[PDB]
């Protein structure tokens, strides 16, 4: 099921503007457990994001849901 | 991982 993906994606959102920010990101990861610095942060939204924008977007989001 | 992100975001 996507609802799954649709599911993180709501606990990534922090506002509900459908754009996962490296802020909201770190916030998630970190209280998850997961204590990185910036630069492996900003690596993981570099590596997700396809566009080139600078976060990442509901179709980038599932894909990278589904890599391997 | 992502994966393992998924995966403990589920528990919590």
């Amino acid at each position: 099921s996507e609802e799954e993906i649709r599911e993180a994606f709501r606990v990534f959102d922090k506002d509900g503007n459908g754009y996962i920010s490296a802020a909201e990101l770190r916030h998630v990861m970190t209280n998850l457990g997961e204590k990185l610095t910036d630069e492996e942060v900003d690596e993981m939204i570099r590596e997700a994001d396809i566009d080139g924008d600078g976060q990442v977007n509901y179709e980038e989001f599932v894909q990278m849901m589904t890599a391997k | 991982k992502l994966a393992h992100l998924r995966a403990r975001l589920k528990e919590l």
